[PDB]
């Protein structure tokens, strides 16, 4: 039958129907508990708010992620998004449609295990295969070969991909993505006066990231430029109705992206993480890989990333090669796209895993039969 | 070209053979006339 | 001047009568040393 | 006058006095600095902590190792490295001691003319010498020949010496050592949901791969052994007071010295090192060399190897003649115990290197007298 | 020319000397206007009452705070408090005196700008330093190392400190402190039919607070032992004579610290705060900030305050390692003593701000020289 792609991101959800080039269930995975008294009778309430209905009546909910940097951490509520998406969103039984899952490089195997079981026990399947995520988003682009970094809301990670074979040794790995970016401008608008303590302004501070932010060409003349005076400065209407206005925390906040020094992390920057990806690599294969820099992931949205990546890159690069940032306009949902791609290929059927070779080999066959 | 036309390397490295020679006087090395191109890396290993 | 008062220095039995040559003299005292 | 022997490696530096059988002064390499902001005004809060104090204090200090791959990359943290340990550790004059150092096989030639000129400008001393540390390694084992191994944190060479003779074309070099083990231990251990991503970090690993580790005598029954039975499970005390376990780590860590294609390198393992290199000596001398397998390094210390070790290399070689493995318990120190043999020699008054050789013939005189 | 620490906190202002023990001139941050009609002609009629005279006189007056949750509202009633503290209290002339000011971390830099506008230009000094309350509750504490709760009547605030070198990002800031705990101590004292609705009743509720209130170390056997026998009640008798009596609400108030969720935030307690400010540390360190919990602020005056602590820490670290409160029995004045302690370093005289560098810098020097 038709399949499903199920992205089952760290900070949104993003499902639909395999054959297709438009997510049709894209919604954030929170789940919003109430905290205050009810006071109503007449019951309806549910005790547990997920997706849309929880960003909509968010004012009374405590938010809980279930998935933190690529890692499941409430079992109970990523069965609620799992319920949710497929009886709710999508309407589809799950024991008559092949799923395509995505997970993240270099995760616990443990999580993989227990995502098997619950896809094989609870919500059992015909089918399923469980891929990685930046191999989807090369696949998105119609190219074999390439080096995709994938920025989600979690991980960011660099993996590069010769032939289709993503090479194992060479893909890295940084705690550092759009909710760490979400809680670092949550800090910096202290400086202005604007609080924000809960789980509830956090989508406020998420939604001024989204829709004011972006990356700095040159970060120090940025700082002079909007130091000196005030065209940058954008204003924003919150929910209540106030207007605040933000000058350089446009450009701050993605900035952690390249310097992660900024919350105390020590470990380098993307553009680094990209170079030292590829010297990970072998001589010979290096020629594609800095000519196919595939950019993907809801981070990537910052409409000044691509001439950043290739600035820091060719300072970074020998100078007598290629540089080619291939950031393609539908690269947020790249990977449910290239899933689209992948669940639509008569060549993908004897790739999946089986009701029955569930059986024989237990939840253990997805760290053989997946690579 | 402009390694070619440059006036002042020249100048910086007759300044640098005159400390040079007077430095290493006594030594196998000194009475230079001249040296390789690496002699401009090595100037910061004599340390006061 | 300048360049003496800064880069200068600061720092202003014997025979053994062995017939044997220096190598399997050498290769000898290691090889008693061990005990 | 008491000679000073001083074995600059990779890992720990090793010095004391000569004539004697232990190093006084044991210490890492490591050069940390402060990456977070001082607060506290006073108390001697020095910019750069050197050796112990680097090493207790680690938790605020990005650590930088001088010496990569056995060559000094870095050489004002290797000049501040040679002040810790001889007036902090040892509180000894330079100019009244002779002070014995130590180098790796086929090093650059400009590597020996900076070391002569900081012994000789900076720390003046009376005299000098710069050895190789299998040749040592093989006087502290009180032979004339045999073939070293020697395995540090960066560099794992191998060297044949027939009767005093260093063969120069018969050395070779793998740069596959400690510190690649304590990286793949850190990309390991992140399966079982233990991140390890800071410099800090790297030292309590070292300490796991140093505290737990052993070389499995069969990899795939080690395996068979890991995967039925959790008996070789072992629980470790992180200083934060939490607890870990690890599994089959003590032993896929090793393994990466005799596979490293784990690590993705194109090389075999060290038994195929020994093995080329003994091809490449004389086919009468090959025979001295099978029984004199001498061990240095203490990426030697895991108590699994020797056994290992001679079954690689009886599998490798005929199995006609004899196989003998020289692995003495205080192989860590026999470069520091071979130094201490040849420092207090009443031959070894005429090899060392005085400042008047010095002055006559540069700091170019090491070459033309050592090997 | 001796200096002057005046911590310019939200309740209490704290002034006096440097190298004195006690503070000087203690007296609360109010600014008291008259609400009725003065019919009685002469008598020297204030139109603002500012101190202890509005304390005395409080029964006609309208109280006002200029500070709430270590934000200065109103300007002109802190300049009014700060001319009341140098020219009546202190009785010193500003022109011949350093000041050193406090300030609550993660602080609206435009108050930091306005303090620096404020005191180099209506009491225009040689210098002034405004620096982190909790630094100088270490300070006072003696000891380097440590983690540093500090509540005063607006902020309850983490710093964690390890040998000089504070972690920006593990700071973190809760507007939860002693004037939240009087307003919920009204709000459960009209249980008992005391009402308290004006603001010269503030004053009341806080003097029962401080006179009554203790921390429970169980709270929920506490409130089993008040609600059955009549022993924990206390009596308190007002001003106009008449005689409250309270028995849970001496631990149902403070226990809003530990259970933030009472007066509505979603926040965590103290003790979560704590416990995930020493997480985000870095993982060496965390065994010197377990042993060294210091308690500041006059919010931790209640006596069961420290055994509660010892508990929540211990329940939520590991069981292998020591938790230790350090509470000195001064800890009020702490902030003013480690102040005073700054003040007579010889270190801290180079980093005055001084008005030739706020004349060439701007109000902006203060994001720099500072902290
Ligand atoms: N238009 C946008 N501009 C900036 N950031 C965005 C935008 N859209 C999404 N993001 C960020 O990307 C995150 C979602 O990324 P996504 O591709 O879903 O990653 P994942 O699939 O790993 O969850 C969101 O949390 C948001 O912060
Ligand atoms: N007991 C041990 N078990 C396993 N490995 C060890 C042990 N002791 C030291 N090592 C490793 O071997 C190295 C020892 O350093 P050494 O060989 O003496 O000098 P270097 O490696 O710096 O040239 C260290 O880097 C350490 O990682
Ligand atoms: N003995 C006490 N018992 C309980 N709480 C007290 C006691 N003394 C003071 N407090 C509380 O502590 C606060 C004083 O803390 P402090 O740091 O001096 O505040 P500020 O400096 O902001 O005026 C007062 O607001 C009061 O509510
Ligand atoms: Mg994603
Ligand atoms: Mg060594
Ligand atoms: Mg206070």
């Amino acid at each position: 039958t038709t399949a499903l792609v199920c992205d089952n991101g760290s900070g949104l959800v993003k499902a639909g129907f395999a054959g297709d080039d438009a997510p049709r269930a894209v919604f954030p995975s929170i789940v919003g508990r109430p905290r205050h008294q009810g006071v109503m009778v007449g019951m309806g309430q549910k005790d547990s708010y997920v997706g849309d209905e929880a960003q909509s009546k968010r004012g009374i909910l405590t938010l809980k992620y279930p998935i933190e940097h690529g890692i499941i951490t409430n079992w109970d509520d990523m069965e609620k998004i799992w319920h949710h998406t497929f009886y709710n969103e999508l309407r589809v039984a799950p024991e008559e449609h092949p799923t395509l899952l995505t997970e993240a490089p270099l995760n616990p195997k443990a999580n993989r295990e227990k995502m098997t079981q619950i896809m094989f026990e609870t919500f059992n399947v015909p089918a399923m295969y469980v891929a990685i995520q930046a191999v989807l988003s090369l696949y998105a682009s119609g190219r074999t070969t390439g080096i995709v970094l994938d920025s989600g809301d979690g991980v960011t990670h660099n993996v590069p991909i010769y032939e289709g074979y993503a090479l194992p040794h060479a893909i890295m790995r940084l705690d550092l993505a759009g909710r760490d970016l979400t809680d670092y401008l949550m800090k910096i608008l202290t400086e202005r006066g604007y609080s924000f303590v809960t789980t509830a302004e956090r989508e406020i501070v998420r939604d001024i990231k989204e829709k004011l932010c972006y990356v700095a060409l040159d970060f120090e003349n940025e700082m002079a430029t909007a130091a000196s005076s005030s065209s940058l400065e954008k204003s924003y209407e919150l929910p209540d109705g106030q207007v605040i206005t933000i000058g350089n925390e446009r450009f701050r906040c993605p900035e952690t992206l390249f310097q992660p020094s900024f919350i105390g992390m020590e470990s380098a920057g993307i553009h680094e993480t990209t170079y030292n990806s590829i010297m990970k690599c072998d001589i010979d294969i290096r020629k594609d890989l800095y000519a196919n820099n595939v950019m993907s992931g809801g981070t990537t949205m910052y409409p000044g990333i691509a001439d950043r990546m290739q600035k820091e890159i060719t300072a970074l690069a020998p100078s007598t090669m290629k540089i080619k940032i291939i950031a393609p306009p539908e690269r947020k949902y790249s990977v449910w796209i290239g899933g689209s791609i992948l669940a639509s290929l008569s060549t993908f059927q004897q790739m999946w895993i089986t009701k029955q070779e569930y059986d024989e080999a237990g939840p253990s066959i997805v760290h053989r039969k997946c690579f | 070209e402009s390694l070619l036309t440059s006036r002042q390397l020249p100048i910086f490295c007759q300044l640098i053979l005159r400390i040079g020679n007077f430095l290493n006087y006594g030594s196998h090395t000194g009475d230079a006339d001249g040296f390789k191109i690496s002699t401009l890396l090595k100037l910061t290993e004599t340390k006061s | 001047s300048s360049i003496e008062r800064l880069f200068s220095f600061p720092a202003a039995e014997p025979k053994e009568i062995t017939f044997l040559d220096a190598k399997k003299s050498l290769n000898l005292n290691i090889f008693l040393k061990q005990f």
